[PDB]
RNA sequence: UUUCUAAUUUUUAUAUAUUGAAGUAAUAUGUAUUGAAUUGAAUAUUAAAAAUACAAAUUUAAUUUGUAAUUAAUAAAUCU
RNA sequence: AUUUAAUUUUUGUAUAUAGUUAAAAAUUAAUAU
């Protein structure tokens, strides 16, 4: 007995990467991300610094009891523009716990409003050491 | 030494789904045909071996021949030649004689003059042996109807009362049929059927106007032999010296077979003609409940090697075997 | 013993790569219990051959030993009001959180500081009064919540 | 080639030549029935036709409803597809999103008359 | 044999020709099959060969007896052999 | 809550069933809709596993004392014909 | 249903215990005590073949 | 006019959950995903019983038990009158849960009622399951025409069609009113004759076993060589002589008159005679076999 | 499905599309970077001709660039050529920019100082109007 | 495969006493309740009651055809007895529309109204047109419609290929694949298919060439264990185990082994549809396929999903031959704002939390 | 064991013509009749002296 | 096993069924005796009593009822 | 599908109480001329 395991017909082997200039891919992803800032799922971002730290107040409308509101201290800024990635990675230090969690930033239930003017390269290091000391002394030893 | 990543006994080779379907033989076995009938299990060599292995005989066409329906018949003018020969026999009972007349019908409608004396000679002689009955009266009346001699049907009917014989339930149909095929309108058959309902000899469960229709709409389905409308108007017969399928059935199961060995046909006609102290007779109950499914089902000694070999019942036949014509269709 | 099979198709990954991510926390992983009990849970060893949230604490009732760190300090009579775990008892722990990126079907992926739990009895009745930690959304299932009464709030 | 593979690599172009024959003869029978009488037995009614089977709804030996599906594709209708242009699609079809989550069947007696034909089950 | 008959009745016949052509001509592959492709199996009478005029086969079966099923792979080690 | 099967049979033949329309107390419009308030039962005892074959039954009054009324070797009844 | 090793061992224990040809095998079937007094002659399975059960 | 599917709100209320036809982890039953080689139709499971393949499909001959593929050219007293020889289909497991054919459809028209004058409005008698088989409204016509109503006899409705078929041990007074048995002892015979068959029927009727009222049976010695007559008179007065065919005996006559007793009591119930409750139930209907 | 069908890491092949998928790993799929030690058969990497070590390969990238600048032709062999022409379009991308960051980012790379003294003078004059594809890769016929 | 086996009905017992409706015997000319009485009366077997009016059948059948007219509301579904479905019209159990070729274009993350994240691969349907209609000897169930894709210079195809499209009259298409259709789902050669041929809630089946991985060993090709890291294992970190058993001598065919690892024709059976940008001819699926961008991927329909037809009454009916947009309508006017279609909520409940059944309200939280 | 005997075994005899002689044409092991009963076709032409 | 040839021993031998005999009636030494809580033909043991035929059972806590009433059913006739 | 949950019917049956299913979980899809 035996088996092919590789299909090299002209339909499968051919690639459309040549003709792909017909499609304005990103100018779709713009408009694709534009139809999500319109529904209210997301609010624009143009920030490289001035966002490495802030103060989000997360409102994950988890149906568990009620919406969870966590004061946080953003430390990712994953994408730097209004596209689909988002990614805040807020630290959020709930009450006693330390929970580096990152919001996908497109989610309708996972909303959050950051405020600038605290985007300090100091206040960021304020929390990084706070999560570096929390990370280290949590291995249960 | 445990916990295989690949649980289960999916076998390696047997995957075709046509010659090995993945169906548990517990649920697949119920389709194995243990009563398999169409890819027949009786070759053509045997069809003649099992013929003679009953004691049956092969007659030339003129005497008789297994017809298109594989039902042995006797050819008229070969029927009368029996009654010419065995009328004196001690084992020529009552209903033997009338059966001769019924066979003389597809000629007495075709030869209404040369065969209307055979009917009467069967009639006239039947009275000399057995006093007088309805068999011979219903028959000869039916014969006189087919002869299109309606006046003879009336001339026979009025002798039933003249002999006290109350006109049988048929003695109206033999007349109803006569008044129809003889070219006479209704109200000559209707007035006959309405006689029957009152005397209770015939029974009609419907308003009397419609039963008489259902009667005639069976008596024109059975159109005369010389016409061309109905079943009797068909003259085609299957000329066959032996039935093409010697194991055909007329019931539900192989042991309800159609052709029975002479040496068992006799021990059947015995029990149907003796006291019936086990099975009741003349009743729609039939205590002997048919269960031809719960009976034996397995190939015997005689399902593989075929029927035994009993020498053909055949005649040295000194009469000359001359072939000197082709005869067909009466 | 929920396994996978590294075949470029079945692969645990590391978390951070979508739901049903990876690493179901094999037999002994020294959890850090957080009930209000004797368990001082610098250690509470795990003893069931799996642990996770996608692997769904909902179903398995993961038996866990207590590789005790066994108190901060206690005293009294010989036998007292039983909340004081013996150094070797086995309890069906209810895992709260993980140190591993636990993606959910919302793209939110949480990574906590210490992977904790709350000791529960054989009959899933929490052996503790309060809880000094958060707990991911994998609780709120009627499996344990009906006894895990919302000792506190979630994340 | 195995045994069964052989029998087909020999009989595959022997069954095609057989059915292509009958059709090629089916056109012959379709001729001498034009000038001939309405219809004989001739394997049915002897155009190229398919009679309808009113006998398709059975209740099996286990008392469960078994329906036979029979579809008779019309050779004249299909060619009437491959030429003409199909109609413009109704906007109430595509502008509507197909439901995802087919919901389970709910039993019901039809109207205030309890006919309902399951015979029961209670 | 019946479960093989569901699939193709002509195959039930072809399995047996193969067993009579491989009754002598098993030795070399060319003559194992080249006869087999000379017979034409038809589950019904209608066949395209009126143009060839197949002359009927005047032949009546010889054995009135039934067919024993003998396993292919049945070995007869010793024969009535006069030298016993 | 007997036998969770719950619509496991849902089937009675056109034969071996009786008729079609019941109703409980009300009428539709037909001015005669007094039908049954009927019951919902099990089909004839074990359907055909017991008796796979049935013999042809004539109407009752045509069944009991079925008279012998023939024409030439055929039995003509007001409804049935048969070659005796 | 205890295969009564020979056919001859078959005995009708109950009034309702009768014989039956369950596919070439003479067996005893009783409505009452349905499997309690049931006996089945020893013979090949109802659907055997010539290579599997000789 | 209900909705044949539960709604989300309806389904949610009970505490249940909507069945996923979606990305669920479940099997999402779709056999034929790789096995069915060719065009597969959106009929869910039409190739499973065959073995979940589509392989052969071209042969017309199949191992056919009674009443299957090519059995149609044989006479089997059941499938002769229970399957039109045309529609005979393929083998057992090769059932046709879906048969697709090519050609122009010919839908032959339905048949119409026979011996029914058009537009003749019939009175409708409604039957159903509810009726216990004892019910007279069960064994008779459903649609009662003026055509099938015998008027030569007094009838308000066409007579019954189906009759219960059971063996009667004893000659209980079902609805008869007087069972007279006439013989002529001038006729004689040793051995089983009709003289003996009718006179034991007198004993078998007068037996201490049969619940027949012993005082309602009348013997009648005749003179003029009257063949043994058995005459039963029903409540309506219509007398009935069970034909004493030769070879008959007690259990036949006790069976003839009792079987006819249901037909005759039916005809009395058709003319309009009110009927009584009957004690005996020769047809077991309220009984189950216990052990 | 929800996770990538092939999880975080797997080497596709030479001649394989990017098939972008949500992943933590970083892939350039673009190589606009000048004078870069990213040798590989991927997209964002120039062809890695064979050598004893990524160091010694870098040492071959030095004496084959400083000999193309020194004399404007170098008859280079095999997968060094597609790996060199991208280093001739980078040197001009280094010689055009001009700022003293670049003139060192080439000074670190050339074995000899006179070259980085040449490359910044002729090339701004030479390629002032050409904006890409500065190196012509014409194949000699007789294989070594 | 249990629960997949349909109701079993033996052929030997699909006879008169079974038929759910009145069984109809045809006579060649007209249907009738009774068997055909053969005209040659000799052909009748003895003792076979050739029925011509059966008061038991005729009355059971009188109660059927009359009561259907008397009380129509109740017997509506019994009208498919004599009123069969005509050909065309998208028979629910029969019709199978073709599929359209596609191109993987990019990937995006998309969320419902609920916060369910879907890794959405967006397929571009460049230019899909019927290039040729096929068959197989004009048989039944063997009818295939071929669909072009990606309008392309006549040079980019080999002359022997492009000389085909030039014969068919279609503009030469980069690639073409053959879909099986039921004959009532044909179209004219030269129909320009449009993405709305799929409905946002449908479930499509995609087939493509999953990304080549070279010649990968066995611990990658399949899942093989093997080799302790620092616990011995001279040279055995990844080599397979015993191949045969011992005595078969014949590496049983099907040993897993090392192999070429995945440049083959892959298939996802029942992936649903997420959006449709019918202005961009984009169709978004909530899944990740393992193919290089530009991998031509053909989209049939998923046929039956969990024992239930996809295109049934309660759950959407498709644009049957194919969606042909109206004459007033064109795309050069509108914008991506208006060209966007979306789906129903694929998942019943927000999936980070459980179903409303398992999550418990405060009422039981206050257990007391 | 031994090789299987793959020779060509002769075929069994055809059926004899029907009797229609009454000369005991059926008898097989009789002195008069040679075994073969081949009265085939244009055998009367093969008139022997 | 000199070579051409002729020939009498052949992977062809016979396989156990017809018949779920199931209607036909109040009784009567007698519920023997013994052992037995009880036992009446069917607990236990005991079994050659009688007369006007029906004691090796099912059934019941015991009985009565109720099943049951010593019968046609010839594979032998080899098949070659 | 063989590391079992929560529904829902815990009523049928009787000293405790069943049975189709569904959600979730064990996370992955496969075509040689
Ligand atoms: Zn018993």
């Amino acid at each position: 007995g035996y088996t092919r395991e590789r299909t090299n017909r002209h339909f499968f082997v051919s690639r459309a990467n040549a003709f792909f200039s017909r499609l304005p891919i990103s100018r779709i992803q713009r408009a694709l991300a534009m139809e999500a800032i319109k529904k209210g799922s997301m609010k624009p971002w143009k920030h490289t610094k001035e966002q490495i730290i802030g103060s989000p107040i997360t409102c994950n409308f988890e149906y568990n009891p009620r919406p969870v509101r966590l004061i946080g201290t953003v430390m990712d800024a994953h994408t730097e523009e209004t596209s689909i990635k988002g990614g805040l990675k807020v630290y959020a230090r709930s009450e006693e716990a330390n929970m580096m969690l990152w919001i996908p930033a497109g989610n309708p239930k996972l909303k959050y409003e950051v405020t600038a003017a605290k985007g300090s390269f100091e206040h960021y290091l304020d929390e990084r050491s706070k999560w570096d000391e929390a990370w280290l002394t949590g291995r249960a030893r | 030494k445990g916990w295989t990543h690949n649980p289960g006994h999916t076998r390696r080779g047997g995957k075709n789904l046509a010659w090995r379907p993945k169906i548990s033989d517990a649920k697949l076995s119920q389709f194995v045909p243990l009563a398999l009938v169409h890819p027949r299990r009786h070759p053509n060599n045997w069809q003649e071996r099992q013929f003679n292995a009953l004691g049956y005989t092969k007659w030339p066409k003129d005497i008789g021949f297994y017809n298109a329906g594989d039902n042995f018949e006797v050819t008229p003018e070969a029927a009368w030649r029996l009654y010419v020969h065995a009328r004196d026999e001690p084992y020529w009972g009552k209903l033997h004689c009338e059966k001769t007349i019924i066979t003389l019908l597809p000629v007495v409608e075709k030869a209404p003059k040369e065969n209307m004396e055979r009917v009467l000679d069967v009639f006239r002689h039947y009275l000399k042996r057995y006093g007088a009955d309805h068999y011979i009266y219903n028959a000869v009346m039916q014969a006189a109807a087919f002869a299109k001699n309606y006046e003879q049907a009336e001339q026979l009917f009025k002798e039933m009362e003249t002999l006290g014989l109350e006109p049988n339930a048929q003695s109206y149909v033999n007349m109803m049929l006569a008044a129809k095929l003889c070219g006479l309108p209704p109200e000559k058959s209707e007035a006959y059927f309405k006689r029957a309902v009152k005397d209770g000899a015939m029974q009609s469960v419907m308003r009397m106007d419609t039963e008489f229709r259902m009667w005639m709409d069976q008596l024109d389905r059975l159109g005369s032999f010389t016409a061309s409308s109905g079943y009797l108007s068909v003259n085609e017969e299957g000329a066959k010296p032996m039935p093409r399928d010697m194991w055909a059935i007329w019931g539900w199961h192989r042991s309800e077979s159609k052709f029975i060995s002479r040496r068992d046909l006799i021990m059947q006609q015995v029990r149907a003609r003796v006291h019936s102290g086990k099975e009741l007779v003349g009743t729609v109950y039939t205590k002997t409940r048919r269960q031809p499914w719960a009976k034996f089902n397995g190939m015997l000694r005689h399902d593989y090697n075929g029927p035994s070999y009993r020498a053909p019942t055949i005649f040295p036949d000194a009469p000359e075997y001359t072939n000197e014509a082709g005869h067909k269709a009466f | 013993i929920i396994r996978r099979k590294g075949s470029y198709r079945s692969r645990w990954g590391n978390g951070t790569e979508g739901y049903g991510a990876g690493v179901p926390l094999s037999d002994q992983v020294k959890l850090h219990c957080v009930d209000n009990t004797n368990c001082k849970h610098v250690r509470l060893i795990a003893k069931a051959t799996a642990e996770r949230f996608a692997h769904c604490r909902v179903f398995p009732a993961v038996a866990h030993r207590v590789s005790v760190q066994r108190f901060k300090g206690r005293g009294g009579g010989g036998e007292v009001s039983r909340h004081r775990v013996k150094p070797g008892n086995i309890y069906w722990v209810c895992l709260f959180t993980r140190r591993q990126t636990n993606t959910r079907m919302s793209g939110l992926q949480t990574n906590f500081d210490r992977n904790t739990c709350i000791i529960m009895n054989d009959q899933r009745v929490p052996l503790g009064t309060r809880v000094m930690y958060c707990a991911g959304r994998h609780v709120n299932h009627k499996y344990h919540l009906k006894a895990v009464v919302l000792a506190n709030f979630f994340v | 080639d195995s045994f069964k593979e052989h029998y087909h690599r020999v009989h595959l172009p022997r069954r095609l030549a057989l059915q292509r024959y009958i059709k090629r003869e089916e056109a012959r029978l379709s001729r001498h029935k034009g000038k001939a009488v309405a219809a004989a037995a001739a394997a049915g009614v002897q155009p190229g036709e398919v009679a309808y089977k009113y006998n398709r709804w059975w209740v099996s030996n286990d008392h469960e409803f078994v329906h036979q599906f029979a579809f008779v594709e019309d050779p004249d209708v299909t060619r009437e597809k491959r030429n003409t242009l199909p109609l413009v699609t109704k906007e109430n079809i595509w502008k509507e999103p197909q439901q995802t989550f087919f919901l389970p069947f709910a039993p019901f007696v039809r109207v205030v008359d309890y006919a309902k034909d399951p015979d029961t089950k209670f | 044999l019946s479960e093989m008959y569901e699939r193709d009745p002509c195959m039930v016949m072809w399995w047996y020709l193969k067993d009579e052509v491989n009754r002598h001509f098993v030795r070399k592959l060319k003559t194992r099959t080249a006869p087999l492709e000379k017979a034409w199996l038809y589950e019904d009478s209608v066949h395209p060969h009126a143009e060839k005029n197949p002359r009927p086969l005047v032949w009546t079966d010889t054995a009135t007896m039934g067919w024993r099923y003998k396993d292919p792979t049945f070995q007869r080690r010793w024969s009535p052999n006069q030298f016993m | 809550v007997r036998t969770e099967d719950f619509f496991s049979k849902e089937a009675v033949s056109h034969a071996r069933r009786v008729s079609w329309a019941p109703h409980t107390t009300e009428k539709k419009v037909g001015a005669f809709a007094k039908l049954s308030r009927s019951n919902f039962n099990d089909p004839l005892p074990v359907s055909f596993q017991s008796e796979p074959y049935f013999e042809e039954e004539i109407e009752a009054y045509r069944a009991h004392h079925r008279p012998d009324v023939y024409v030439y070797k055929y039995n003509v009844s007001p409804t049935h014909l048969s070659l005796r | 249903h205890p295969g009564l090793v020979p056919r001859d061992k078959l005995k009708l224990h109950c009034e309702f215990c009768r014989f039956h040809w369950v596919q070439d095998t003479l067996v005893v079937r009783c409505a009452a005590h349905p499997k309690e007094h049931n006996q089945r002659e020893i013979w090949l399975e109802p659907t055997w073949t010539w290579g599997k059960q000789q | 006019a209900p909705a044949s599917h539960y709604t989300f709100a309806n389904l949610k209320k009970l505490g249940l959950c909507a069945p996923q036809v979606a990305l669920s982890r479940q099997p999402r039953l779709r056999p034929h995903v790789g096995h069915l080689n060719g065009l597969v139709y959106p009929l869910p499971y039409y190739a499973m019983w065959r073995g979940n393949h589509d392989k052969y499909t071209y042969n017309q001959a199949t191992p056919a038990r009674w009443g299957e593929g090519n059995t149609n050219t044989m006479y089997h007293q059941h499938y002769a009158h229970a399957k039109c020889p045309t529609d005979y289909g393929r083998g057992g497991r090769e059932f046709q849960f879906l048969s697709v054919k090519r050609g122009k459809l010919k839908r032959k028209p339905l048949p119409t009622v026979q011996y029914v004058d058009p537009n003749s409005k019939p009175q409708w008698v409604f039957k159903s399951w509810h009726n216990p088989l004892s019910a007279p409204s069960m064994w008779e016509r459903e649609v009662q025409y003026p055509e099938h109503t015998p008027a030569h006899t007094g009838a308000k409705r066409p007579l019954a069609v189906v009759a219960p078929k059971t063996s009667h041990k004893h000659l209980f007074l079902m609805h008869m009113e007087k069972v007279t048995v006439t013989v002529s002892p001038l006729l004689f015979g040793y051995g089983h004759t009709l003289q003996k068959a009718a006179l034991d029927f007198y004993r078998r009727g007068l037996s201490a076993r049969s619940p027949f009222p012993s005082d309602k049976m009348f013997l009648y010695y005749s003179i003029d060589h009257i063949t043994p007559k058995i005459e039963v008179t029903w409540l309506d007065g219509s007398v009935y002589v069970p034909p004493l065919i030769e070879g008959v005996k007690a259990q036949d006559l006790i069976q003839m008159v009792m079987e006819q007793a249901w037909l005759a009591a039916d005809r009395m119930s058709a003319e309009g005679r009110v009927l009584n409750p009957i004690a005996i139930d020769d047809y077991k209907w309220e009984q189950l076999i216990a052990f | 499905g929800r996770p990538p069908p092939v999880m975080g890491h797997a080497k596709r092949m030479r001649f394989a599309g990017v098939d972008d998928n949500p992943s933590v790993t970083h892939k350039p799929w673009d190589t606009s970077e000048p004078l870069m030690a990213d040798y590989g058969w991927e997209r964002g990497k120039l062809p890695k001709f064979r050598a004893r070590s990524p160091f010694h390969r870098q040492q071959i990238a030095r004496r084959m660039v400083t000999e193309l600048i020194r004399k404007d032709y170098v008859i280079v062999g095999g997968a060094r050529a597609p790996a060199l022409r991208i280093l001739a379009d980078h040197v001009v991308e280094l010689a055009k920019a001009g700022d003293t960051d670049s003139r060192q980012q080439l000074a670190y790379f050339l074995h000899d100082p006179l070259m980085v003294d040449k490359a910044f003078d002729e090339y701004p004059r030479r390629f002032r109007d050409m904006n890409a594809k500065y190196a012509m890769m014409t194949r000699l016929k007789g294989r070594r | 495969w249990y629960r997949c086996y349909p109701s079993l009905m033996e052929e030997k017992d699909r006879d008169m006493y079974h038929c759910y409706y009145p069984y109809l015997f045809d006579h060649g000319d007209k249907m009738s309740l009774y068997p055909k009485i053969p005209d040659n009366p000799r052909e009748w077997q003895v003792e076979q009651l050739q029925t011509t009016y059966d008061a038991i059948r005729e009355d059971k059948y009188d109660a059927f055809v009359r009561l259907r007219a008397k009380f129509p509301e109740l017997y509506q579904d019994t009208y498919a007895w004599d009123n069969p479905p005509p050909f065309g019209e998208f028979n629910m159990f029969y019709s199978v529309r073709f599929g359209m070729i596609g191109v993987k274009a990019f990937t995006c993350k998309d969320y419902d109204d609920l916060g369910n994240q879907f890794d959405c691969t967006a397929f571009w349907f460049p230019d899909n047109q019927i290039v040729k209609h096929s068959t197989r000897n004009g048989d039944v169930g063997t009818d295939k419609v071929y669909v072009g894709a990606m309008n392309v210079p006549v040079e980019f195809h080999k002359p022997h290929v492009a000389a085909f499209y030039k014969a068919a009259g279609v503009p030469v298409k980069h690639v073409s694949a053959g879909f099986p259709v039921t004959p009532d789902a044909y179209a004219p050669v030269g129909t320009k298919l449009d993405v709305r041929h799929f409905k946002p809630g449908q479930e499509v089946t995609i087939t493509f060439q999953n990304t080549d991985y070279g010649y990968q060993g066995v611990m990658f090709r399949h899942g093989f264990d093997g080799g302790y890291v620092w616990l011995g294992d001279s040279k055995w970190q990844r080599r397979p185990g015993c191949m045969g058993a011992e005595g078969q001598k014949r590496i049983y065919p099907g040993h897993r082994m090392a192999g070429q690892t995945g440049a083959s024709a892959e298939t996802y059976d029942g992936v649903p549809v997420w959006r449709i940008d019918y202005k961009n001819s984009l169709i978004y699926l909530p899944t990740l396929i393992d193919a290089d961008v530009g991998t031509y991927v053909k989209f049939r329909d998923t046929i039956n999903t969990k024992g239930y037809t996809l295109w049934n009454e309660h759950r959407g009916t498709p644009p049957f031959p194919t969606f042909i947009p109206s004459e007033e309508e064109d795309l050069s006017k509108l914008a991506t704002d208006e060209g966007q279609l979306t789906s129903p909520p694929l998942y019943m409940y927000f999936r980070d939390e459980f179903a409303a059944a398992q999550l418990v309200t405060q009422a039981d939280v206050e257990d007391a | 064991s031994s090789k299987k005997d793959r020779t060509f075994k002769v075929m069994p005899v055809p059926p004899p013509p029907p009797a229609t002689t009454a000369v005991e044409q059926r008898d097989d092991f009789a002195d008069n009749r040679g075994l073969s009963a081949t009265t085939r076709t244009l055998s009367p032409t093969f008139r022997m002296f």
